[PDB]
């Protein structure tokens, strides 16, 4: 996260990291055996971590649970990044308290202009490299159709969505993918991929999940 | 033909944090390099032996 701010300790209960040996994804958990991520984040041998905050520190409030299935959309194209999430089940049940809790899916899209919160262990540098212990978060509007097309001409597809300030210096960034977008209590994104972080005319794009709620909801019953 | 062990490595437009493999022609080794999950040109390994075996020597 660029141009954010340190979030707090378990102030974002729902946030997860995927772990291979070290922190390379974000995820959201929806209950307490699932969790919704990026496709391009589905790897090998994933270790999701739950309750954190210093991601290099034991701190006491962990929960390191192993993927026992990694369902990718069926219509994910790596290519243009269309369909980009992906559904982890966790091989036992995480342990809900108030530093581990689900985030609702939502009823509805968001409107353009709608405030949510974003977060995640990425970079924090636009130019550079800098990766936090701690969970950082960023306050950004869900931006329109229109200029979302506008600032990637013919990449925009109708699963995703821009959010962000076009003048730059505040974005998600590597180390964010598969994190949450959330408005108003409600999982509206995924963060997925931009022309590289917090660049002026250059938003973050995520992941509709609006447009996939029937599917989740399925896909999760089925497994 | 390009050599594509020559390429500078290149992380791509999404926003994971996977570390990969590349052959960094100037040092004469394969060094580790931030990828970003998707649209992965060809000087990216999953490891140091795949690297050396696909570059090493460039
Ligand atoms: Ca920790
Ligand atoms: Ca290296
Ligand atoms: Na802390």
């Amino acid at each position: 996260i660029v141009g954010g701010y340190t979030c707090g300790a378990n102030t974002v209960p729902y946030q997860v990291s995927l772990n291979s040996g070290y922190h390379f994804c974000g995820g959201s958990l929806i209950n307490s055996q699932w969790v919704v991520s990026a496709a391009h984040c589905y790897k090998s041998g994933i270790q999701v971590r739950l309750g954190e905050d210093n991601i290099n520190v034991v701190e006491g409030n962990e929960q390191f649970i192993s993927a026992s299935k990694s369902i990718v959309h069926p219509s994910y194209n790596s290519n243009t990044l269309n369909n980009d999430i992906m559904l982890i089940k966790l091989k036992s049940a995480a342990s809900l308290n108030s530093r581990v809790a689900s985030i609702s899916l939502p009823t509805s899209c968001a409107s353009a202009g709608t405030q949510c919160l974003i977060s995640g262990w990425g970079n924090t540098k636009s130019s550079g490299t800098s990766y936090p212990d701690v969970l950082k978060c960023l306050k950004a509007p869900i931006l329109s159709d229109s200029s979302c097309k506008s600032a990637y001409p013919g990449q925009i597809t109708s699963n995703m969505f821009c959010a962000g300030y076009l003048e730059g210096g505040k974005d998600s960034c590597q180390g964010d993918s598969g994190g949450p977008v959330v408005c108003s209590g409600k999982l509206q994104g995924i963060v997925s991929w931009g022309s590289g972080c917090a660049q002026k005319n250059k938003p973050g794009v995520y992941t509709k999940v609006c447009n996939y709620v029937s599917w989740i909801k399925q896909t999760i019953a089925s497994n | 033909r390009p050599d594509f062990c020559l390429e500078p490595p290149y992380t791509g437009p999404s926003k994971a944090r996977i570390i990969r493999y590349f052959y960094n022609a100037k040092a004469g080794l394969c060094q580790t390099f931030v990828y970003g999950g998707s649209r992965a040109k060809r000087n990216n390994f999953k490891s140091a032996e795949d690297c050396m075996r696909t570059c090493g020597g460039a």
